[PDB]
RNA sequence: CUAAGCCGCCCGGUGGAUGGCUCGGCUCGGGGCGCCGACGAAGGGCGUGGCAAGCUGCGAUAAGCCCCGGCGAGGCGCAGGCAGCCGUCGAACCGGGGAUUCCCGAAUGGGACCUCCCGCGGCUUAUGCCGCACUCCGGGGUUUAUCCC
RNA sequence: CUCGCGGGUGAAGCCGAAGUCCGCUGGAACGCGGCGCCGGAGAGGGUGAUAGCCCCGUAGGCGUAAGCCCGCAGGGUCUC
RNA sequence: ACCGAUAGCGAACUAGUACCGUGAGGGAAAGCUGAAAAGCACCCCGGGAGGGGGGUGAAAAGAGCCUGAAACCGGGCGGCG
RNA sequence: ACCCGAAACCGGUCGAUCUAGCCCGGGGCAGGGUGAAGUCCCUCAACCGAGGGAUGGAGGCCCGCUAGGGGUGCUGAUGUGCAGUUCGCUCCCGUGACCCCGGGCUAGGGGUGAAAGGCCAAUCGAGGCCGGAGAUAGCUGGUUCCCGCCGAAUCAUCCCG
RNA sequence: GUAAGGUCCGGUGGAGCCGCCGGUAUCGCGGAUCCUGCCGGGAGUAGCAGCGUAGUCGGGUGAGAAUCCCGACCGCCGGAGGGGCCAGGGUUCCACGGCAAUGGUCGUCAGCCGUGGGUUAGUCGGUCCUAACCCCGCCCGUAACUCGGCGCGGGGGAAAGGGAAACGGGUUUAUAUUCCCGUACCGCGGGGGUAGGUGCGGCAACGCAAGCCCGGAGGGUGACGCCUCGGGGUAGGCGGACCGGCCGAUGAGGCCGGCUAAGCGUAUAAGCCCGGGGAGUGCCGUAAUGGCGAGAACCGGGUGAAAGCGCGAAUGGCCCCCCCGUUAGGGGGGUUCCGCCGAUCCCUGGGGCCCGUGAAAAGCCCUCCGGGAAUUCCGAUCCCCCGCGACCGUACCGAGAACCGACACAGGUGCCCCUGGGUGAGAAGCCUAAGGCGUGUCGGGGGAAACCCGGCCGAGGGAACUCGGCAAACUGGCCCCGUAACUUCGGGAGAAGGGGUGCCUGCGGGUGCGUAACCCGCAGGUCGCAGUGACUAGGGGGGCCCGACUGUUUAAUAAAAACACAGGUCCCAGCUAGCCCGAAAGGGUUUGUACUGGGGCCGACGCCUGCCCAGUGCCGGUAUGUGAAGCCCGGGUACAACCGGGUGAAGCACCGGUAAACGGCGGGGGUAACUAUAACCCUCUUAAGGUAGCGAAAUUCCUUGUCGGUUAAAUGCCGACCUGCAUGAAUGGCGUAACGAGGUCCCCGCUGUCCCCGGCCGGGGCCCGGCGAAACCUCUGCCUGGCGCGCAUGCCAGGGACC
RNA sequence: GGGGCCAAGGGUGGGGGUGUUCACCCAUUAAAGGGGAACGUGAGCUGGGUUUAGACCGUCGUGAGACAGGUCGGAUGCUA
RNA sequence: AAUAGGCGGCCGUCGAGGGCUCGGGUAGAAGACCCGGUUGAUAGGGCGGGGAUGUAAGCGGGAAGGGUCAACCGACCCGCUUAGUCCGCCGCCCCUAAUCGCCCGAG
């Protein structure tokens, strides 16, 4: 038969490649050598809108002349001063190791490994909660509801990510969705596999129904993982 | 076209010089056996290879 | 007109020649005005013009004669007061 | 569509132009290689055994 | 003394079969000879003739230039013309040895949406010359950069 | 190995016999009839028809710079 | 003891040429005057192309040039009508 | 293997000037209507309220032979055409998911697809070009001189017959 | 000679050819919808119409004129058939000489044939910068590569992005921002001075010539979306006066000309700023939003665009007049003003929208830091002057004949940029000025028919036509009144329906200095069948089905009820993840991180989504059974091969969750005030037996089900019943305002659809002069009954038939 | 009125639903007969049904898919 | 009408009778057909009759008004005016053209 959208996306064609030139750049922390054992002051110069980020971004100039781009926390003020390091005071916008962050605090942009730059809690309006601190690990509750253990030296920023509530309003128009998805080059509009020909989809056929259960095994080969992949259950939970 | 490169212009010039009839003195010298050459060309009918 | 002049980056003017023929003159648009580095307000004493016009002028006819000509008067005074107090 | 009216849009940049190496009008201009001799893609000539074109040149077929 | 029309013979037009010819092909035991290129190849582009468009040959010295030998009065390619010139101080032609040998092309100092453009060091009074690509081998200096020779 | 000497082979190439005799047919004899000749040469081709003797060639011989090879003479190295 | 110009290599010749396709690539047709140009001087007509005289040649073989078949077309003749 | 004809299968190569998608940089859409949020003013009473008048210009809004784009009916004309898809009238969109140019990328069991097996240079239920290749068929067609002598058979058994 | 064929005679031809014996072969033509070449009938026929129907009269050249040239008349386009110009074409451009061929006819003409010519740049483009993207080197993978690839280093990449500098007049057959004259500008280098090194005016914003060289940093500019509006200009246009000229009666009156470049010097508007000032029972302001003790009103000022103004500049261009006129020439006048409209062309500020954020670098300006020279010296961004500025394109069309489509193709590319007057809302339709054309290139004749295409009208009836009101017809602009069910309160809506509309004579009104210009009312008189008089310019209403809407689709028979869509819900994933491309290396999502990435289904909105986990699928567990190799033990083999057992992961067997996962949701035995049917209700049967809704449905076979409405007549449409062959809740159920070139039924109005067809107009058809094919063709070609491979022009017997 | 005979010169029409032939029905009428001609007649017409390629519903099939089961759309060449 | 007819007249053994050409339709796609052709009203022109529309241009007067209530402007109306225009219908008049000419034709 013919290929699937997911199969074609793996070849990195311009139809699926992200346009990483309209964006402002990646937001990674400064190298760990500066931040560890030292605390640096920085000034917020500008807050602007990143085409594909789901959150606003901000420019910071540090006392050592280094300029960086960060995810702006909610309530951040242009022209204010922030601190990065172990001795940074506990305030919104400050980055410091998880060992120095008291429990019950909201954090974001947590480093998976000390110095990796931050992977967790970066979407707009999201935050994580510090649960417990131990000499060898810090427990943090993530937006998905999971309790994950991080190395005590991992860095995180105090506050919540700006841009929350974005899903309160409707996308009223197909054109609104068109612009939203064209901003990042996501495949839109999307087709329904049940309305394709049998050559194209496992559910394709003249009749617009799936001829087989829609729960596919986790061991199925590529070109077959469609529908509900390795689903523990389906339907509405009462 | 209004804007041309020199190499293409020179090739077109060579083709233009090529496009001409056989000399009458050549015809009489050859005794009417040579009356034409394969490079004759009409601009609106036969187009250049380039 | 030529495709290059079909662009809207050129401003076009219709003029009538002394010989009685109408001609189309194309000119390049002038740049914007300088803005303060800190607050972004327009500056004073800095004429607008393309590079050739800017080079047509002397040094003292293209900026004000006061320290920090890149800032508006509030910002200039504020920065100097802060610097003096810090010193 | 697909017929007479379609051929009127052949006024754009030609796909192939003259090749400096082999002298044939087969130089893919947008991609930057010759579809006959491989100029701009390989140092050695593009020669294939299933092709009689390079034998026709020297009447060696 | 039949209008049209059909058949047969003769003459004429149309056409290019047949016959004859052949500097071209095809196949062969044996015999000869088998590489070229950074000292820049094969292939290609463009030029070159008094009249010169194609082919052939040549390369700004451009159907050609020089020298040593054969031949012995004609010669200026395919190609039957006009006009001219070349040759007895030996041409044309043939075998051998030299000179010139544009641009692209492995293409190579650096670039090619057009086989055309843009550079850096030394000598040169100036007209102009010799070097400058990558991957290595054998050496040298030093700036220890693989920098320079 | 050749400051040296002799020889062989080796480009173009050079020599190589014999009728253009009489009469007819013919635009033109390479044809017909008659009379002769050479031949280690009667393979083939051209020449206004089909030619051994008109011409080129053929049978058989000759010459050749550079280069290559053998020999003489002399000067060395190494092996047993 | 090969073919003899629809044959023989695609090419007996300005042939891998003309020409076809964006491209990879595909690819024809086309030989013959006469011994010698002696390639028709001069005359009448026509706007001209040509036509008719008159010359050359053993023979127009007259360049649309060796031989010149068949199919087709025009005329004359014999038979029918 | 007497000669010709297959749909098809495999290998390496060529194609996004048509058309599909996406990226970069640019040109275009007469005139009019309606009147969203925002922002107000006037008169009488005032225990509550009641009665009028503005301003502002949003919309995958509306009419529209502007330009541009599309192609419902006539099953009109043409149908060896002007045209290997065109022409007339009628009709639909016409500030948006809009239309179009220049520069780029995605290539064949692959691309691309608002999903019609659609489109990928007049070719798409697997493109084109050379090669395997003179593929194979029990199926269709063809198979060139003359006279003499003798002269049949479609039925028993076995075969994916 | 039975024959395949042989030989002889007459004619053409001009150089080779054969008998016999013996061998060899690309050795014998009627067919292959055979191949190549040539020629026939069709045929002097079609075509040379349809989308723009254009020619006529005098004169000229010429052998020859419907077709070529000049003048007049009559016409077409006139938001394009006019003007400028990319891509593509590559000589098609210009002059002279021509008509064998080409040109749908002819041709003296030509984008055609011959000869000779033609493209001039410091300023205009390339060249410079970088965008998406691409290439080479190292490196990794591959058996290997001209192959795939992350990272580092180098390079390229836009003739419509950024980006130093020139505009007038004239000149040639053909080039000009390029050539000539006049007037400018930029880059580099040089010479003489000067400002400054070592200088000033303002409270301030700021005004200034305000030292030189080398390297670095910072700021600004380059540099930016869409919608909407105010202000200031300029092209162009209109009315009046005056000067010159043409028409007109040598009247009124109409038309034509009254021109002005870069460069140089020069100011304000909005915005922003600088000083004084000290408000609120608040004042100030805009088209609007608005601003104020974080500083309003108000009084002074600074900086800041497009423009205008002066020189350039009248000696130039334009109009006119006069004398010489055999060619050939020479002089004199003028070119001056007011008032309006006014851009889609420029400058400048407001405001609004984004789950959408609308480029980079080169270059240029300023400031600041470090370093290096300068005192009888150094030295400019300021004046004056001198020298130098390389390479390539430059002709022409730019399209209903110069491009692509085989064409001098009604298509496409490029309508890519631009557009006087009247009417008018209008870049609409119609008329017309400028400019262009008569080459969307064959002409002539005619009551010269029939018939066909494109138009105009048709009495009486008004869909009786037809599958179906297909086609046509009705309505139509603007002002005023008036406007339903339903509804998501937005809409439906221009619902529906009714009245008016011309010209002329006078007033009133708005903004305005105005008797400038634009717009709004009022009264009176008057003509026609008709006053949006031409042109332009909706027909309307009521039921049902489907899809919420805008949008997309089979280029070339399907535009739809199909796809998409917003909204709903389900599944996987904490990132060395999940999903995916590869042979590997590496890679897409990823400059990403659960308000995220990926995978299915339903499809706005309102009310809802019932039961079933036995089957299939998936997920979790797995004590136990089975379970390959490997390992261990015994046998065998002077060693192995080989045979028998033990352990044995995944997977199966077993167990549990899961239906907005695939699917399923029957059947019997029955029962209550008859002899009425049906079952509130019990009992078996598989996992459980279809719940709310809807129902002869786009699903119903019987079927034109039965009943009611619509008709005189109803296989139709609508409402109802439920006997649902074979409805049903996310492969969603029911309903639904608005929407639709979707499907279907009915009503008013209208009409040549029809009774029933008849006239007229333009183009074909027909005739005449030219150019001139193709499809097709075994040879032929009258019939009735027959025989016959069963349906004969050709055979049999008859009947007809002059060409 | 019912049945039968001779007789083919003439007539045998208009409408509703349905693609319909047919059958049913309406108002008129003398009557509103049945049939053959390639189920006469598409180089005469129309294209409503049948009978491709698109799509929806019911049922069947694990599925691709199918249904003499419904429904919307779907081309008619000519120089004698 | 293959038994391819009858009759009156005219001509032949130079010649009756035709065709083209000319002016027009009782006719017509080409052909054909009909009337006229100086023995003349066939067509045109002139005049007269009969028709279709509906009262021309010009001049004079009035006109709702305005205008200095003056000169002048004014849609429209009335008179000369059954007008003006036009006729693919008819009658009379030879004023113009129906002319010159060419070719079959039995023996
Ligand atoms: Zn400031
Ligand atoms: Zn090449």
């Amino acid at each position: 038969g013919k290929s699937l959208i997911q199969q074609r996306r793996g070849k990195g064609s311009p139809t699926f490649k992200s346009p990483s030139h309209r964006f402002r750049g990646a937001v990674k922390y400064i190298p760990l050598n500066y931040t560890q054992e030292k605390t640096l002051r920085g000034v917020v110069e500008e807050i602007m809108h990143d085409p594909g980020r789901t959150a606003p971004v901000a420019r910071v100039k540090f006392e050592n002349g280094i300029e960086k781009l960060i995810i702006a926390p909610e309530g951040l003020l242009v022209g204010q001063e922030i601190y990065i390091g172990p001795d940074a005071p506990i305030a919104v916008g400050n980055t410091l190791p998880l060992a120095k962050i008291p429990e019950g605090t909201y954090v974001y942009n947590i480093e998976g490994i000390p110095g990796d730059g931050g992977k967790y809690v970066r979407a707009g309006g999201t935050y994580a909660l510090v649960v417990s601190r131990e000499p060898d690990k810090v427990i943090v509750q993530l937006p998905s509801g999971e309790l994950k253990a991080f190395n005590p030296m991992c860095r995180a920023t105090i506050g919540v990510v700006a841009g929350g509530g974005r899903l309160e309003k409707p996308l009223v128009k197909a054109g609104k969705a068109y612009y939203k998805y064209k901003a990042r080059n996501k495949f839109w509009p999307t087709p329904r596999g049940v309305k394709m020909n049998a050559v194209n989809h496992p559910f394709g056929g003249k009749e617009h129904h799936p001829g087989k259960p829609t729960t596919t095994s986790r061991r199925a080969p590529p070109g077959r993982k469609v529908g509900h992949i390795a689903a523990r259950r389906t339907g509405r939970r009462k | 076209a209004r804007n041309k490169p020199l190499a293409k212009k020179l090739r077109l010039a060579k083709a233009l010089k090529q496009n001409r009839r056989v000399p009458v003195w050549v015809i009489v010298k050859t005794n009417r056996r040579v009356l034409t050459h394969p490079k004759r060309r009409y601009w609106r009918r036969t187009k250049l290879k380039e | 007109m030529k495709p290059m002049y079909r662009s809207r980056s050129w401003r076009r003017k219709y003029v009538r020649t002394p010989g009685g023929r109408v001609v189309i003159h194309f000119e390049r648009k002038k740049p914007k005005i300088a803005h303060c580095a800190m607050c972004g307000r327009p500056l004073n004493g800095i004429p607008r013009g393309r590079p050739v016009e800017m080079r047509k002028l002397p040094k003292t006819k293209k900026r004000p004669e006061r320290p920090m000509p890149h800032l508006c008067p509030r910002c200039m005074r504020k920065v100097m007061k802060e610097q003096i107090r810090a010193q | 569509g697909s017929g007479t009216a379609t051929f009127g849009k052949r006024n754009s940049t030609p796909t192939h132009i003259r090749c400096r190496r082999c002298g044939r009008v087969s130089y893919n201009v947008k991609k930057g290689y010759c579809a006959a001799c491989g100029f701009g893609r390989s140092r050695r000539l593009r020669k294939y055994r299933w092709s009689k074109k390079w034998k026709k040149k020297k009447n060696a077929h």
